[PDB]
């Protein structure tokens, strides 16, 4: 799973 | 420079049009045609620029993470690794060749703080996309990708307010960074926190409209701390 | 050929992958390799191949309707235009491809009902996707559309189950076709309804597997009706 | 829109 990085 | 005939203007007119057809490889391409203009570009236009990237990287990501998967799966013929490499190969194409875009001449010519921390956070996230694929170099990789994020860093904390969208996604990606990356969950939960607490106590002076751009990445910055501990 | 020197099965085996991976003009060009090994296709080939282009072609004519509305907008600079016909000129080169793997020699070679009408119903579906992009000899485009879809209809009525997917999806194809191209609603309905009818008679025939594959086209059958009365 | 056709 991935973390939430900035933008899409 | 295919696009070396079609004016500035057109290529960020196309630029937009593409978004909105979901076109993003045309999209990246069109932007890259406007970066080798050589004119700095505003605000919009770096949007654009990164928009564009991280949607054709973020397709080729997903793709290396389903093959490496099965790759894996069939470790514990040489079609799985074969075409692994080569969509690993084209990802890291495309990182060069943002990052190119970076030291040729975007970043030098950036004087003003919300250019400049704009453009070497995306150094880091590129220099962090390689990383993700890296086994050798690594090192040096996830150096570069440090190196870029920190001096981003320190500038945005000099020069903007703690609420700035470039300064919190910077600080996010950053913390992800720390966490998947160099392997320091402690450093991402430090900077995760930090980040949200000061901007917290900054939304006081904020605009309705400014106030829902900073929530939101705070939020993301919510949720990794939410997995993370 | 690009991949002329790739193995007929690591060309099979690597789009099953590249679908997996969601990398689908990848798809499309490892089974292109396939089609010009030469060899007749199986059932899943078959299937592969058209899933392949069916999702490139069908980003493509997202992207041509979104921009075309555009360009309808600002009618009612020359920029939305030309990039509608760089689209435009992408999306005619992909059917064109997949046209000439059919004429080349799929179509000639296919001698069981099963692989004649798939394909023939796919020459329907590519050249009903140029009809949807076309103005000139848009009408000879539609009449190769309407010629290919009556010789797979004409096949599959005497030579498969009226609850056969291939025959229900051609049908199906044939009554949008009908609808949207042709502007024969009257004949695209009574298409939809027959078709349903007499499937929805021949399910008692069918094993639990069979019909829940058949019964899904019908559902798309049923779906258009309501649209359409 | 579109009317439902066979497929992805
Ligand atoms: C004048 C101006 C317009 C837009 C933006 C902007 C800011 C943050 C994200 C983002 C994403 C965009 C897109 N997906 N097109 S535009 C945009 N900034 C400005 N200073
Ligand atoms: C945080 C933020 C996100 C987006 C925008 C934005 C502004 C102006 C135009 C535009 C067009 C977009 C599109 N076509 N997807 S996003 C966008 N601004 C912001 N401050
Ligand atoms: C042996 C065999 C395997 C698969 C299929 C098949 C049938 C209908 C749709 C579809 C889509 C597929 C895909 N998206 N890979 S396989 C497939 N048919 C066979 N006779
Ligand atoms: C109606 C139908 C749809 C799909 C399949 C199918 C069969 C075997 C393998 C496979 C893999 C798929 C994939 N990887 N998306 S679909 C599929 N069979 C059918 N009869
Ligand atoms: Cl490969
Ligand atoms: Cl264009
Ligand atoms: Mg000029
Ligand atoms: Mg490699
Ligand atoms: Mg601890
Ligand atoms: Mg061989
Ligand atoms: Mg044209
Ligand atoms: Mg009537």
């Amino acid at each position: 799973l991935m973390f939430k990085t900035e933008g899409p | 420079g295919a696009m070396g005939s079609m004016e500035r203007a057109s290529l960020i007119q196309k630029a937009k049009l593409a978004e909105q057809a979901e076109r993003y490889e045309d999209m990246a391409a069109f932007m890259k045609g406007a970066v080798e203009k050589g004119e700095e570009l505003s605000c919009e236009e770096r949007n654009l620029l990164s928009v564009a990237y991280k949607n054709v990287v973020g397709g080729q990501r997903a793709a290396w993470r389903v093959l490496s998967s099965i790759e894996q799966k069939s470790n514990e013929g040489p079609e799985v690794r074969e075409y692994r490499e080569k969509v690993e190969t084209e990802l890291q194409g495309v990182c060069d060749t943002v990052l190119g875009l970076l030291d040729s001449h975007l970043i030098k010519e950036a004087g003003d703080a919300e250019s400049r921390v704009f453009y070497l956070k995306m150094k880091g996230d590129y220099y962090r996309y390689l990383a993700e694929v890296a086994t050798g170099d690594k090192k040096r990789i996830i150096d570069s990708a440090r190196s870029a994020y920190q001096e981003a860093m320190d500038i945005s904390k000099k020069e903007m307010p703690p609420t700035n969208p470039i300064r919190l996604g910077l600080a996010l990606n950053f913390s992800v960074f720390h966490y998947e990356i160099a392997n320091s969950p402690e450093e991402a939960i430090s900077l995760a926190k930090t980040t949200f607490d000061e901007a917290m106590a900054d939304l006081h002076t904020l605009s309705e409209d400014s106030y829902k751009d900073s929530t939101l990445i705070m939020q993301l910055l919510r949720d990794n701390l939410t997995l993370w501990t």
